[PDB]
């Protein structure tokens, strides 16, 4: 029962998990199609339309669920352990999400409220004031930087500056991505 | 065949099923434009290409097995066996086009129209687009490259796979 | 090819980008024709009908995309860098959007939520109450101000008053437009 | 050209401005003729048929544009200032729209979405349920009240009751019309 | 004078009010005669042909206008107040429209869009599938029910079932009519 | 004049233009069709090149004025300025009013005029010129009797056509 | 030609294509007014102006290539070469008018009618673009050498592409 299984998996993801998934899928689901995605099943549908999600192609779904640390759902609904996912994701070529997106998500996972406000303060010179409002999380700020080509795989200078202004472990994550990918 | 059967069918179908039936029967009545489904079925009956099995196939293509049971007193396996024995009224190309049309919302159809307008009014359906292309010699059972490419370009890769599976048949 | 490029550019624009683009195009597409524009492809179509967007006239599209700060789309789909757009739009005559429209969009980019609520409070006496509902952004307020000829190329005084009520950088933007 | 000018004025009016224009013209264009009016050119032709809109009779068009606060169109396409119109309409006899209609439109302009919802809630017992749907604005509610002779030039008490329950400025507008009548 | 008055009354009725009048006149104007009626003057002339509307017999016209809640037309063009019509129609014998028709119309006026969706959903088994499209209002569904003798003065059971599934005030209307 | 020109004109016109030509020529023996009407006008001497030009001008077929008679609007206007009119200004006014009424307006006009006339005839669908003819037969409309049509046009809010009527009335 | 082919062609066309064919053939048969398309084709045949190439051109102008392949067993390039070497039945002016009509919705037609009413007279108003062009031809307001008014009106409704179409036509003559 693949369809009802997908519906059940979707019933377990909240708004934060959905925002994380939508950010992690930015390289495959464009902005216009991402805007009306209000639940996990719609994102699953958009992935099915691109053939990145089928009953015989669970790779991208397992990758998304493993990256947002929903190991319980992975073990329950897809019958997949953490060790299997590590062994699969470190084989060369089988990672469908880019390392850049994964480091951006990890940097968002390591930024608290005060660090988020400081990050918004750091980008005051390259981002409009309305795009630095309190109701925005760090991933939306990453998107807004990418829109102004100040953030990307080849444009890490401003991110590096702001993170160095904020905290050490964020810069360590940046360099760990840079060296290994 | 009798007029009462055609009547029961026409009163049972809804508008979408009627349009789909006309598009599917575009191949048999390939030179007349039936306004409604009663006239289409009457033309098929007058042309002899509307037996009990033909109407069974027509009800099967719109997946109306309840009508196959109530009006023609047939089941799924009987109609499938009839199609296994006898030639089909509607080609697999028409069935593929209808199956693709059922999996497109209005935005996808609008994007397809936008991409294809270079090769060629608003508020069109997918089957209307396929008809307008057929009149322009742009789509055919042996000419699906443009439709395949355009379905790919709108990120409906599953429908491209449908076209591929048809082409492999 | 060309149409696929326009479709791809449109698939990256959300409803907010479309509202911004429609506001920047108010001087060329009137209200009635702008009303049914609900996606980027419709704006592209209505622009093609006015000959401002063709395979040999990417000027207005590049200007529109640059003004809404979508440098990613400019570099990716139209193969145009930021310095090129600055040199192009800073040449006399090649800027197709008016400086008044660009200053209104930039001043809208510098007003946060609380500043927008204070802005609505400031215009409580010169704009009807129903057109000052919570569901409206600053660009709609600018449109409604233009409707009552209290905002315009020659009448910036009420805007200046409200902005001085709000923030100082807004007054700086207005005066920088003044030139 | 007069017709080109009317077409240009129509291209600047959206559906809401058209609804306002049709409401202000209820005393000259009856319901049956008003129903198929879906753009400004149809209303302009209905006015031309009544001779209320000619190349040498811009009075009613200017009055309509002033009452819906489209001073931009008056100054741009009809070459008319705000002070000129307020001085013209203050001459005894030259106002072709009735004060009742203008007071209804102005009182509708001061009612927000939530206030309109409360207004619909107030009329639960004297208006049929289908005529109290969300798809109706306050001007349509005024029409529906007029149909049941609970609202009119001589019956302002129920409007008073609902508005005073809602907002003070509405009652002020009602009484200011009532005395100067 | 009289013809001008009837024409003016007709100019105030829209297509929905006209549909209401045609439904209220089902007991006097048959289907075939009702089909080509596209304005109020045609229904007025059909009534004139049956002598139910003349310069000295405005009773049925006043009743029709009162039942569709157009008290404005009654007071303006027929010089008739609400109390006059209330006192007239409740006197024994003067009611020309049947109570069944009036209760059906009143139930139609009390059903919004979603309630109409649910009502149409309830009748999926007693109406042919093409005749249950969105293009029908509740009165057309009542007509189609009467054609199949599932709704009537003695057959209120299916209407009661659907209304009880939908709303309580509809059941109240039905039971208040019954007594 | 020759029968070839008459044949060209008759076959070039459509049904409405033929009806309008017959109605306009009602003033100058009732011809059943248009070709017989043109033949009668020629046989009476009342269809020279200028008369046929005037007839084509009244039916608003300037393409026929240019192709068949090889004339433009200014020449026919000068001819009308110099010579007496074949079609009276009353008929032109009636055709002009008829050109500005849709089917609903005609039906509403028929209701009012029906109470004043009875509508004894029942046609499939009557045009404005058919109604004006039926009124003329009942002595209800005339060049000096436009009050009823004026009032009925007023009551349907077609004040522009009332103004047309009044401008005609002030020209005499 | 034969009545069998004409019957197939006439019954295969739809209403819009029938109106378009009649409008396009308004020039080859100016003197007469054909009521339907079948009678029009019969008149063209009796007048000698309906060979196989002429029917091919007519089907090509209404963009009905499926009938070109099914009925006449011809392809697009064959009809194009025939038009390249032999004289045309339908002038480029009619093709231009049909092309402009193809790119106008109901709102554009209504606005064009509104602008043109001052230029023609108040005397319907629910017509197609080709009906308007016909009524203008009857009023001597549009012609192959008289496109200025239509050009101005198309410009004023912000359909500048259609003005460019008219300009290219003028640059072809």
């Amino acid at each position: 029962d693949f369809s009802r299984n997908l519906y059940d998996i979707g019933e377990q993801l909240d708004s934060e998990d959905l925002a994380s998934l939508k950010f992690l899928s930015l390289d495959y689901i464009p902005q216009r199609k991402q805007e009306p995605i209000k639940d996990a099943l719609m994102l699953f549908q958009r992935l099915q339309e691109k053939r990145m999600l089928e009953e015989s192609n669970l790779s991208f779904l397992k990758e998304l669920l493993f990256r947002i640390n929903r190991l319980d759902l992975l073990i329950t609904y897809l019958n997949t352990r953490k060790e299997e996912m590590e062994r699969e994701l470190q084989t060369p070529g089988r990672a469908q999400i880019s390392a850049y997106r994964v480091m951006l998500y990890q940097i968002s996972e390591e930024v608290s409220r005060s660090e988020l406000r400081s990050f918004k303060g750091g980008l005051q010179e390259e981002i409009s004031k309305c795009k630095l409002d309190d109701d925005m999380n760090l991933l939306d700020i990453f998107i807004e930087m990418e829109k102004r080509v100040i953030l990307g795989e080849g444009k890490l200078d401003i991110l590096k500056r702001v993170c160095a202004q904020i905290n050490k472990s964020l810069l360590k994550i940046i360099n760990d991505y840079e060296e290994f990918s | 065949m009798s007029a009462e059967v055609i009547h029961q069918v026409e009163e049972a179908l809804d508008t979408d099923e009627k349009e789909m039936l006309l598009f599917l029967c575009r191949d048999v009545a390939i030179d007349v434009v039936p306004p409604n489904v009663r006239d289409l079925l009457d033309i098929l009956r007058e042309r002899g290409k509307l037996s009990v099995g033909d109407l069974a196939e027509l009800l099967y293509r719109v997946r109306r097995f309840d009508l196959l049971k109530r009006i023609l007193k047939m089941d799924r396996k009987a109609v499938e066996t009839h199609l296994l024995r006898n030639p089909h009224l509607v080609s697999d190309y028409r069935v593929l086009m209808a199956e693709i049309g059922e999996d497109l919302d209005k935005s996808d159809v609008s994007s397809l129209i936008f991409l294809m307008k270079d090769y060629m009014s608003k508020e069109k359906s997918f089957l209307d687009l396929v008809v307008e292309l057929e009149k322009l010699n742009l789509v055919a059972p042996d000419q699906l490259d443009l439709l395949e490419k355009c379905l790919k370009n709108i990120h409906r890769i599953d429908l491209k796979t449908k076209i591929q599976k048809y082409k492999q048949s």
